[PDB]
């Protein structure tokens, strides 16, 4: 997921502007849900995923809200000592303690009825796997016990007026979730909200610790500790799921990373670019982050130092050349199939090649697995989600960039050999790869486009609607799965707020008995292709004045 | 009056709730809710709490054993019961809501019942507020705030120590899976501020 908010210092013709993108995959209907709260402190409008009470994306007229996930590592994993003697016991502090454990029965449609036991310890439910006669293993979360805290969190920060009464709701949200703000006057501001750890010193946050006793976290970090800032110098708020702040430590995720190569980078060029950015040119944004390959940027001056010596008649010299002409913006051709430019094909197989030879083979198996992935790779159907910098990718960068990368080189992923002779090779198997397929001919190679599908089954993977009710879309976005911008003292308008938001396909996913779809099923589906919006409407006489139907309900608790 | 719930709904079908207090808002709420998703919000239910093979079969029983063995439901209830009232009102009246749509969908399926529990073959229930939070739990806390691969990571180093030996194995780990990473672009500029805490990368809890 993706935002940045502007401040008064970067706005033009307004005093902020916050576009989010949160990015969950694409899902029918809508992994969103539009709504508008008007009583008992609540004065709100926006749309928020599987309709929580609290409106993740969204404002109030004084302020907006928004979120990215933080992935910070707030998940330790303790080894629980075992006895075959006492079934149902671990060891902790010296002492023999009972875990809590459950009866469970999976009822099954047209099928047997199962039943198992859950298991859990002081350090949390026992993993089904990884397990010995000795050893099981506890999933332990910072947030544990803090799930209500923070749906409640989510929901009173929406009657906040000012960053100090934002800021105390934030305190109280568990969860690892980057939080935005922005305000009437122009302030925006950013808190990497959650409950972290305090742990014990020598603890590696990447590996499991013993559950004995002596490697408990000594309880949680206070609210000072959390990344936060407001009113930046830098004038803007940007992220895309990268670091919060420096020295901050990221999830333990074996294909995660923050380093010199991220995503990010793609929108704070584009602020940077300009001084002052208007409300349109800020959602801008939104269309040339979706369609900018992310790797282009990273290696070309690889490619570009490693062909320096070539002559125009050698196909890998011009393989390079092509994407030093090329900015790396996807466009679909009138097909509506294949890319005006073959520049992620290129890039493709070059950098798949280029892991293959480089941390590829340094990785004892199966672990080189995991660093083998170009970031490209996608089904019929399109990617699922977004689309980034692969760990393999983010990990041969730190490599290109010799000294220049802080990360110290303990063994040397090109293994001796010269940079550019492994460079060229790959680019070899590119021009051979690529030419046998498309011709010898690159200015007419129409290689495939991704596409985007909006899938009847949720993230689960659980239907969520009949099949025949997926959705397609020609152009796949790097982009949210929603789209919500507010703007804030816009001079063009005659009110302090103007918001606008999409919600794909649409407000409703109602079919009656009889097939007849909703006149909401779908009415938001094309303008989500071309970046279209529809306004939010907050105050009572806008909601008034766009009044489609009305109903009064009459009852008591 | 101070049981009125106004619901107003705009050119694209988004719902505008007024109401007086805290439980007929979110009573409003709810039974929007109830009207636009009712089938995605049942099956969301299932998948976060683990009951997707009862209506769609032996495919989803590995599923639904894997949801229920990553949370711990006494432990959803205790937190809700230790809710203020007003708090609870917001889950409280957000169920409610739910149900008196619900309770309509029931009572007149022939013109009311979304088609697609026709299509699955069965119907709908009532709300309660550990429903309610659990959709919340699932889809955000369990699902993007539980993330972690340690163990993983552990056989990883393992093998890079056996390959490289002690001390190179542990720096090429640091090479692979570093902790920080000066050079990461950041959401907080460095001339703001900087996160205060070290951590060991040597795994020294060994
Ligand atoms: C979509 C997800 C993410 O960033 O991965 C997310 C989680 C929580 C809040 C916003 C987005
Ligand atoms: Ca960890």
């Amino acid at each position: 997921s993706n935002m940045w908010v502007i401040g008064k210092s970067k706005a033009q013709d307004a005093k902020a502007i916050m576009v989010n993108g949160p990015q969950a995959g694409w899902y029918a209907p809508a992994y969103t849900y539009g709504i508008g709260l008007h009583g008992a402190g609540y004065d709100v409008t926006g749309n928020t995923p599987f309709a929580y009470p609290g409106l993740v994306f969204g404002h109030n007229g004084v302020i907006s809200w928004g979120s990215t996930a933080g992935f910070g590592d707030d998940v330790d994993i303790f080894a629980e000592r075992l006895s075959a003697e006492k079934p149902g016991y671990y060891l902790h502090n010296g002492k023999w303690v009972k875990m809590l454990s459950r009866e469970e029965t999976i009822t099954v449609k047209n099928g047997q009825a199962e039943t198992f036991t859950v298991w859990r310890t002081v350090h949390g439910n026992i993993l089904q796997t990884d397990q010995t006669t000795q050893t099981a293993y506890a999933k332990s979360r910072a947030w544990d016990g803090k799930e209500l805290a923070s749906l409640l969190a989510w929901t009173h920060q929406m009657k906040a007026k000012n960053w100090q009464e934002w800021t105390q709701q934030a305190a109280k949200q568990a969860l690892t979730i980057n939080w935005y703000y922005a305000d009437v006057n122009g302030n925006i501001g950013y808190v990497h909200t959650g409950a972290y750890p305090d742990r014990q010193s020598g603890h590696d946050p990447r590996l499991p610790v013993p559950g004995t006793g002596k490697w408990d976290w000594k309880g949680l970090l206070p609210f000072e500790m959390n990344p936060k800032v407001y009113n930046p110098q830098s004038g803007y708020i940007a992220n895309w799921n990268n670091s919060p702040q420096k020295d901050y430590p990221a999830s333990d995720l074996f294909a995660f990373l923050w380093g010199g190569a991220d995503r990010v980078t793609e929108i704070d060029r584009l602020l940077e670019q300009k001084p002052r950015l208007t409300a349109d040119q800020a959602w801008d944004v939104i269309r040339q982050t979706s369609r900018q390959d992310l790797n282009l940027r990273l290696f070309l001056p690889t490619l570009q130092a490693a062909t320096s010596g070539l002559t125009q008649s050698d196909p890998r010299r011009q393989l390079v050349e092509t994407l030093t002409r090329w900015d790396g913006i996807n466009l679909l051709n009138d097909d509506g199939k294949t890319w005006q430019q073959p520049g992620s094909a290129i890039l493709n197989v070059w950098l798949t090649s280029m892991l293959k030879r480089t941390v590829v083979a340094a990785v004892p198996m199966p672990f080189d697995k995991w660093y083998s992935a170009s970031g490209y790779e996608t089904t019929q159907d399109g990617p699922t989600g977004s689309l980034n910098i692969s760990v393999g990718a983010k990990i041969l960068y730190e490599a290109v960039q010799g000294d220049k990368s802080p990360i110290p080189q303990a063994v040397d992923l090109f293994a001796g050999k010269p940079q550019q002779e492994v460079v060229l090779a790959a680019l070899e198997d590119t021009w051979e790869t690529l030419s046998k397929r498309y011709g010898n001919n690159v200015s007419n190679w129409k290689t495939p486009a991704m596409a985007l599908t909006f899938r009847a089954n949720n993230f689960f993977g659980v239907p969520q609607a009949a099949a025949e009710e997926t959705r397609h879309q020609a152009e796949y976005q790097n982009r949210g799965t929603e789209n919500d911008m507010i703007v804030f003292s816009p001079t063009t308008s005659d009110r302090p707020v103007l918001a606008w938001d999409v919600v794909a396909p649409g407000q409703s996913g109602f079919i009656a008995p009889d097939g007849t779809v909703d006149k909401h099923y779908e009415d938001q589906l094309k303008m989500y292709e071309n970046f279209g919006r529809k306004s939010l409407w907050l105050t009572k006489q806008d909601v008034e004045a766009h009044k489609e139907s009305q109903e009064v309900l009459h009852v008591q608790r | 009056s101070s049981s009125e719930i106004k619901i107003v709904r705009d050119e694209y079908g988004m719902p505008h709730i007024y109401a007086n207090d805290t439980w007929h808002l979110f009573y409003g709420y709810g039974y929007v809710v109830a009207q636009d998703r009712l089938f995605q919000m049942e099956m969301a239910r299932r998948s976060t709490q683990g009951t997707v093979a009862e209506v769609l079969g032996k495919d989803f029983v590995k599923f639904d054993k894997d949801i229920r063995r990553n949370y711990w439901p006494d432990a959803i209830r205790a937190q809700i019961a230790a809710l203020s009232p007003e708090d609870m009102s917001i889950l409280q009246g957000y169920a409610d809501g739910m149900n008196a749509w619900i309770d309509k969908v029931n009572t007149n399926p022939e013109t009311l019942l979304p088609k697609q529990f026709n299509t699955f073959g069965f119907t709908p229930k009532r709300w309660e507020p550990f429903d309610v939070a659990m959709i919340f739990v699932g889809t955000m806390a369990n699902r993007f705030s539980d993330s972690t691969s340690e163990i993983d990571n552990l056989a990883l180093l393992t093998a890079l120590k056996d390959k490289y030996g002690v001390s190179q194995g542990m720096a090429v780990f640091n090479q692979l899976k570093w902790l920080v990473n000066p050079s990461a672009p950041t959401t907080i500029a460095v001339q703001e501020s900087n996160y205060p805490l070290k951590f060991n990368q040597q795994n020294s809890q060994t």
